[PDB]
């Protein structure tokens, strides 16, 4: 599809059997997502915004399939105030931007 | 790992 | 353009008399630059994302070219890391994300 912007970039989601929002977005290298439970293991990382640096959970190559459109990779868990989808999954289902 |  | 988004979308804008570089972020309401001394009336104003706020000076009216398309619109200037073109300017430049 083609999404424009005056409105949130939001969409729906499939992970780990689950249905959730998420902001598309372009600001961001990685996948962030709300508190929650993914199988597998994960690793301690912290991240940065524009409001200072969290601690996360790294979950390594899960699948996540957004808009129907298949990705599987790096999801990091923690106290974002909004689920995002950044470039690391973006890039694999082909988004970009157009003006 | 920025996120902005 | 085409912006692929292998790496941060970073373009140059023009604002206040200088070329920048900026983040086209969907993932932005509002625009934000680095701190800069533009003249006018401003109001405070506190902004959030990972991390938590920070307070920036909010600024309206303020012509702002993005790869030689013109806007103008509300610019936040503060703290941020990056200098960050939200949806505010986005819509007014015929920005799309496409997959």
């Amino acid at each position: 599809p083609q999404i424009t912007l005056w409105k949130r970039p939001l969409v729906t989601i499939r992970i780990g059997g689950q249905l959730k929002e998420a902001l598309l977005d372009t600001g961001a290298d990685d996948t962030v997502l709300e508190e929650m439970n993914l199988p597998g293991k994960w690793k301690p990382k912290m991240i940065g915004g524009i409001g200072g640096f969290i601690k996360v959970r790294q979950y390594d190559q899960i699948p996540v399939e957004i808009c129907g459109h298949k990705a599987i990779g790096t999801v990091l868990v923690g106290p974002t105030p909004v689920n995002i989808i950044g470039r690391n999954l973006l890039t694999q289902i082909g988004c970009t931007l157009n003006f | 790992a920025r996120v902005l």
